[PDB]
C-alpha cells in the first residue's frame, strides 16, 4: 500500500485545500494537496486500532470482599460479608466505563475471570484454604440469605467452585434482550411523571453471589474476591464524544456541583507558543 | 495417559490472553443482531472527523469561547496563535483526536488541521497558516514563520482552508505522551496583511478550528488513560 | 466506648440538600456499618441506608434511593449521607447507629440532627 | 483448533479490515468532489 | 446550473425552498426506509399512513439573541402535537419513524456568527445535583417547545450547560454525530435526514426520545451597528416512514 | 419487608401492674430486637435477640416468641415505664422497626 505518491509544483482553477465545512463534511484532503512529496510506504494496517481490541482487553470491573467466621449468632449474613453478591454491571469502574461510552450500542460475548486472595489480619496460627463458590442468580431466581440456603443448590443455576488465592475462567455469551446492549438510554420503563430516567432500567443480567463453601476454621479470614472481563466478538455502533468529567454513579451521566476544570488553561499567551 | 511437562508461567493470568473459554450458559441462543446505522470498525475511522480545538484555554473557567480565535480588525503583520504538536496535550487534550490516540503510546501520520472564519459577509481578510517543524522555535512573527511550511489563505465564499501538517520526523514514530526526542515542532497563523470590516458594522471577528487525522494515520502499542480517575468505586 | 457524635440542627431552603455526620470515637469504624434512620416527629424508627467503611459495602431502603446517599470516611471516621432535593418529609430527625457487634443490633446509638426544610 | 461445543466458547477473531470512514467523514447527500469548489 | 445552494424538498403536501443551505446530510449515511421482515418481531400487521404524517410540522420560532446560550429538540415527542401524527402516536403501543430537520435563520453580508445544529441518538441528560439524582418524564419530554439551556434549573431539572452538553462531554467533541453549521456567511439553513436509530426493530414513543436536535451557538450572534440584536431561529421537522404497530385505548401520560 | 406490629398501641401501667407487649410482623423474623424510648433521647437497645435482656435493661423486663410474632414483659410497671416501644426486625433486609406500645404509667386523680 502507499504512504503519499509524489507531487510535484502546481497551478489551477481545482483548488483543492478549499472548502466549506459548514456542509459537515470533513474534507478528506491532504499531504500531497498542500505541497511537494515522494512516494512512500503504509506498511500499517491498525491492527491494535480495531475495535476488537480497543474493547476486549481483560480489565477488572468489580472488587468486593466476604469472610468465613463463625456464624453461631447473626442476625443477617450478609451485614456480615458471610456470603456476598454482585448487581452485574460495568459502571462500578470507571476506567473501563470510558472505552464502552465510546460508542453508543454494542454488542459481544465476555470472558468473566474471577479470582480471589485471603488475609488473617489478626492472630492466626495458619492461613487456610477455602473454595469459593460463585453463584450467578438471574433476575427472578430465588436469593441466598446466607451462606448455606438451599439456594446455594444451584440446580438450574450456573456455579462455579474454585479455589482461594486462585482464578477461574468462566465465558458467556451475550445475554441482550435485544440486538446489542443500550449504553444511554434516554427512556423511563413507562409513561410516569415518578419514574427514574436512564439505562438503570434496560440492565438486568442480574446478580452474581460468592460464599465460602468451609465451616469457620478457629481464627478469622477474609476474602477479597476480584472480577475481571473481557468482551470480545464485538461490534459497535454509533460513536459518540468521550467523557470529559468525572463519574457519579452506576447508570447516570452525572458530574459533581463544583468540578475543577477540564480544559487545561493556558499560561500566558494564546499567542504562546 | 499421555505424558507431558508443565513449563513455566503456569496460571499465570495474563490479561491480554485470546484463549478458549467454556460457556457459563450453554445451548443458549441470543437475540437475533439486526442493523443500525453507522458502525465502527476502527477507532481510526471515527478519529478521520473534526472536532474544535479550543486553542483559546486563556480563561478562569472552560467556555464556549476558549473555542473562539479571535480576530483584530484593522492591525497588520501581528500573531494570531501559537502552539505546538504534542497532539497527546495542551489545546489537543480533549478533542476526539487527543483523548483517543490518548489512549495509545505511539502514533504517527499526518494531522490535518482545518480553520473556519465566521466574519460579516461583506468584511475581508488573508492571513497564513505555518507548521514549523522541529530545530528552532516558535517562529515569533511573520518572516521567521514563513520559512517553514506554510499557507496563504484567502477568504471568500469558501468559510473554510484546510492546512495539512506534513508528516516530517526523522524517526517513524512518536511518543503520545510528551517527550522532545519524539517531538513533534510547531504552528502559527499570522495576518497576511490585515482584516477589514464593512461600513455600519464593528467589533472583533473569529476562526474556529478543528483538527482531524489523516488516511495515514498511525497508532500502536495500547496504553491507558490518565485523562479519568475515581478514587473509589461508584454506585447505584 | 465509641461514640456516633452527629451534625447539628439543619435549616435547609426546599430543593436544596444538605449533609449531616456522624463519627465514631472508640471503637475501629472501619469495621461496623452505620445506620441511619428517619425518624419524623411522632414519627417512627425510619431506616435510611448503612454503610461499610470496611469497603464501601452497603444497602438502601427502597424509599430513600435517591434522596439519601450513605457515605463514609475512613480517616476523620465520620460516616454522613446526604439528602437531595430536601421537602418538608425531610422534616423528620436523621440518628447514625453503628451495627453488627451482632449479639444485638445497631448496638451503639448517636445522638442526631435536625432536618427542616422550609424558605 | 475449537475445544469447545458452542460460541463464546471460541476465542477472540481478529482484523474486520473493512474500514469506512464515509459513514463519519462524508455523509453529503448532494455528493462533494475533493478538488471542486465545495457549494458553488 | 443548480447550486446545493438551491434545494427543494417536498413531503406529503410540504415543501421548502433555500436558496442557501450547504448541501444535507444524511447520518450514517443510512436513507431511512420501512422494517424488513426478517428483522421484525411485533406479530402485528403495522400501519403507516404516509402523507398525513409524512408531512412538514413547523414547530416554532426561537429567538437567537446576544444573550441565548443554545436550545435542543428531543425527537418523537417534539410532534407529539402535529395532527395525525401526534395521535397516531399515542394510540398505538409501539411506533417506528425516520425525520427530516430543515433548521432556518437569515440575517444579511453584514451580520456576523454561526450556529451548530447536531443530531444526538440517545442522548440522555444530567441532573444538577450530582450523586444518583435523576431526571423526571416532564422534564425531558417538552416538545412543541423544547427546554432551553440560556435558563436555569427546576428540581429535578437537566442540567441545563453547553459546556457539557449536559452530560459530561465537552460542547466541542459533539461533531462527532450528524451535524452541520449556519454561518450567517454561507448560509442560513441546515438540513440533516434522520434515519430510525434505535437497538430494536420497532419500539415505543410515549416512553423514549431516540435522539434529540440540539441547537447552538458555537460563534456569537452580532448584528450590525444597531440592529436588533435577534435573529429568529425557526426549526422545522418532518417524519417520515412512520409505522405504527398495536393500536389501542390512548395513553395517558405524565401530567 | 415483614410488616411489624407493636401489640396494645398503648394501654397505662399502674406501677406494679405487669406489662406485656408484642409484635406481630407479617412473615417470619428470627430475631425481636427490642428498642425503647422516653423522648429527648437516641432510642436505646432494650431486649436483643428475641429475649436478652441488653445492657442495664432491668428485671421485671423479659420476652421472646419466633417466626411471626414475638414479645417484651415488664413483671410490673413502674415509673421507668412510661416510654415507647419498638419492636425490631432484622431478619428480611430493608431492615424494618416496629410500630410503638407506648408504655404508659398509671397514677391517682388529682
Amino acid at each position: 500500500t502507499v504512504a503519499s505518491i509524489s507531487s510535484g509544483p502546481k497551478h489551477t482553477q481545482k483548488v483543492p485545500i478549499l472548502t466549506a465545512n459548514e456542509t459537515g463534511a470533513t474534507m478528506p484532503v491532504l499531504p500531497s494537496d498542500s505541497i511537494e512529496t515522494r512516494t512512500t510506504y503504509m506498511h500499517f494496517n491498525g491492527s491494535e486500532t480495531d475495535v476488537e481490541c480497543f474493547l476486549g482487553r481483560a480489565a477488572c470491573v468489580h472488587v468486593t470482599e466476604i469472610q468465613n467466621k463463625d456464624a453461631t449468632g447473626i442476625d443477617n449474613h450478609r451485614e456480615a460479608k458471610l456470603f456476598n453478591d454482585w448487581k452485574i454491571n460495568l459502571s462500578s469502574l470507571v476506567q473501563l466505563r470510558k472505552k464502552l461510552e465510546l460508542f453508543t450500542y454494542v454488542r459481544f460475548d465476555s470472558e468473566y475471570t474471577i479470582l480471589a486472595t485471603a488475609s488473617q489480619p489478626d492472630s492466626a496460627n495458619y492461613s487456610s484454604n477455602l473454595v469459593v463458590q460463585a453463584m450467578y442468580v438471574p433476575p427472578g431466581a430465588p436469593n441466598p440469605k446466607e451462606w448455606d440456603d438451599y439456594t446455594w443448590q444451584s440446580a438450574s443455576n450456573p456455579s462455579v467452585f474454585f479455589k482461594v488465592g486462585d482464578t477461574s475462567r468462566f465465558s458467556v455469551p451475550y445475554v441482550g434482550l435485544a440486538s446489542a446492549y443500550n449504553c444511554f438510554y434516554d427512556g423511563y420503563s413507562h409513561d410516569d411523571a415518578e419514574t427514574q430516567y436512564g439505562i438503570t432500567v434496560l440492565n438486568h443480567m442480574g446478580s452474581m453471589a460468592f460464599r465460602i463453601v468451609n465451616e469457620h476454621d478457629e481464627h478469622k479470614t477474609l476474602v477479597k474476591i476480584r472480577v475481571y472481563h473481557r468482551a470480545k466478538h464485538v461490534e459497535a455502533w454509533i460513536p459518540r464524544a468521550p467523557r470529559a468529567l468525572p463519574y457519579t454513579s452506576i447508570g447516570r451521566t452525572n458530574y459533581p456541583k463544583n468540578t475543577e476544570p477540564v480544559i487545561k488553561k493556558r499560561k500566558g499567551d494564546i499567542k504562546s507558543y | 495417559g499421555l505424558p507431558t511437562t508443565t513449563l513455566p508461567g503456569s496460571g499465570q493470568f495474563l490479561t491480554t490472553d485470546d484463549r478458549q473459554s467454556p460457556s457459563a450458559l450453554p445451548n443458549y441462543e441470543p437475540t437475533p443482531r439486526i442493523h443500525i446505522p453507522g458502525k465502527v470498525h476502527n477507532l481510526l475511522e471515527i478519529i478521520q472527523v473534526d472536532t474544535l480545538i479550543p486553542m483559546n484555554n486563556t480563561h478562569t473557567k472552560d467556555e464556549v469561547n476558549s473555542y473562539l480565535i479571535p480576530l483584530n480588525a484593522n492591525r497588520q503583520n501581528e500573531q494570531v496563535f501559537g502552539t505546538n504538536l504534542f497532539i497527546g496535550d495542551g489545546v489537543f487534550k480533549t478533542t476526539l483526536l487527543g483523548e483517543i490516540v490518548q489512549y495509545y503510546t505511539h502514533w504517527s501520520g499526518s494531522l490535518r488541521f482545518s480553520l473556519m472564519y465566521t466574519g460579516p459577509a461583506l468584511s475581508s481578510a488573508k492571513l497564513i497558516l505555518a507548521y514549523t517543524p522541529p530545530g528552532a522555535r516558535g517562529p515569533q512573527d511573520r518572516r521567521e514563520a514563513m520559512l517553514g511550511t506554510h499557507v496563504v489563505w484567502d477568504i471568500g465564499l469558501q468559510s473554510t482552508i484546510v492546512m495539512t501538517i506534513p508528516w516530517t520526523s526523522g524517526v517513524q514514530f512518536r511518543y503520545t505522551d510528551p517527550d522532545t526526542y519524539t517531538s513533534a515542532g510547531f504552528l502559527s497563523c499570522w495576518y497576511q496583511t490585515s482584516l477589514i470590516l464593512p461600513p455600519e458594522t464593528t467589533g472583533q471577528v473569529y476562526l474556529l478550528s478543528f483538527i482531524s487525522a489523516c488516511p495515514d494515520f498511525k497508532l500502536r502499542l495500547m496504553k491507558d488513560t490518565q485523562t479519568i480517575s475515581q478514587t473509589v468505586a461508584l454506585t447505584e | 466506648q465509641g461514640q456516633l457524635q452527629q451534625s447539628g440542627a439543619e435549616l435547609v431552603r426546599p430543593g436544596s440538600s444538605v449533609k449531616i455526620s456522624c463519627k465514631a470515637s472508640g471503637y475501629a469504624f472501619s469495621s461496623f456499618w452505620v445506620n441511619w434512620v428517619k425518624q419524623r416527629p411522632g414519627q417512627g424508627l425510619e431506616w435510611i441506608g448503612q454503610i461499610y467503611p470496611g469497603d464501601g459495602d452497603n444497602k438502601y431502603n427502597g424509599k430513600f434511593k435517591g434522596k439519601a446517599t450513605l457515605t463514609a470516611d475512613k480517616s476523620s471516621t465520620t460516616a454522613y449521607m446526604q439528602l437531595y432535593s430536601l421537602t418538608s418529609e425531610d422534616s423528620a430527625v436523621y440518628f447514625c447507629a453503628r451495627s453488627g457487634n451482632y449479639p444485638y443490633a445497631m448496638d451503639y446509638w448517636g445522638q442526631g440532627t435536625s432536618v427542616t426544610v422550609s424558605s | 483448533i475449537n475445544y469447545y461445543k458452542d460460541a463464546a466458547s471460541t476465542s477472540s477473531a481478529g482484523q474486520s479490515l473493512s474500514m469506512d470512514p464515509s459513514k463519519f467523514t462524508e455523509p453529503v447527500k448532494d455528493l462533494m468532489l475533493k478538488g471542486a469548489p465545495a457549494l458553488n | 446550473g443548480y447550486s446545493d445552494r438551491v434545494q427543494q424538498i417536498t413531503l406529503g403536501n410540504s415543501t421548502i425552498t433555500t436558496q442557501e443551505a450547504a448541501n444535507a446530510v444524511v447520518c450514517y449515511a443510512e436513507w431511512p426506509e420501512y422494517l424488513p421482515d426478517v428483522d421484525a418481531s411485533d406479530v402485528n400487521k403495522t400501519s403507516k399512513p404516509d402523507t398525513s404524517v409524512c408531512r412538514f410540522y413547523t414547530l416554532d420560532s426561537k429567538t437567537w439573541t446576544t444573550g441565548s446560550k443554545g436550545w435542543c429538540w428531543k425527537l418523537p415527542d417534539a410532534l407529539k402535537d402535529m395532527g395525525v401524527f401526534g395521535q397516531n402516536m399515542f394510540f398505538h403501543s409501539l411506533g417506528r419513524s425516520g425525520y427530516t430537520v430543515h433548521v432556518q435563520c437569515n440575517a444579511t453580508k453584514f451580520h456576523s456568527g454561526c450556529l451548530l445544529v447536531v443530531v444526538i441518538p440517545e442522548h440522555q441528560l444530567a441532573s444538577h445535583e450530582g450523586g444518583n439524582v435523576s431526571v423526571k418524564y416532564t422534564f425531558t419530554h417538552p416538545g412543541e417547545r423544547g427546554i432551553d439551556l440560556s435558563s436555569a434549573n427546576e428540581v429535578g431539572g437537566p442540567v441545563k450547560d453547553v459546556l457539557y452538553n449536559m452530560n459530561g462531554t465537552l460542547l466541542g467533541n459533539l461533531l462527532i454525530f450528524p451535524h452541520q453549521f449556519i454561518n450567517l456567511r454561507t448560509n442560513n439553513t441546515a438540513t440533516i435526514v434522520i434515519p430510525y436509530i434505535n437497538s430494536v426493530p420497532i419500539d415505543s414513543m410515549t416512553r423514549h426520545n431516540n435522539v434529540s436536535l440540539m441547537v447552538i451557538p458555537i460563534a456569537p450572534l452580532t448584528v450590525p451597528t444597531g440592529a436588533t440584536p435577534s435573529l429568529p431561529i425557526t426549526v422545522t421537522i418532518a417524519p417520515m416512514c412512520t409505522e405504527f404497530s398495536g393500536i389501542r385505548s390512548k395513553s395517558i401520560v405524565p401530567q | 419487608q415483614i410488616v411489624l406490629t407493636q401489640s396494645p398501641a398503648i394501654m397505662s401501667a399502674f406501677p406494679g401492674e405487669k406489662v406485656t407487649i408484642t409484635c406481630s410482623a407479617t412473615s417470619s423474623v428470627n430475631y425481636m430486637h427490642w428498642f425503647q424510648q422516653k423522648p429527648g433521647t437516641s432510642p436505646k437497645l432494650w431486649i436483643y435477640s428475641s429475649s436478652n435482656l441488653a445492657s442495664g435493661v432491668p428485671a421485671r423486663f423479659s420476652g421472646s416468641g419466633s417466626g411471626t410474632s414475638y414479645s417484651l414483659t415488664i413483671s410490673r410497671m413502674e415509673a421507668e415505664d412510661a416510654a415507647t416501644y419498638y419492636c425490631q426486625q432484622r431478619s428480611s433486609y430493608p431492615i424494618t422497626f416496629g410500630s410503638g406500645t407506648k408504655l404508659e404509667i398509671k397514677r391517682a386523680d388529682a
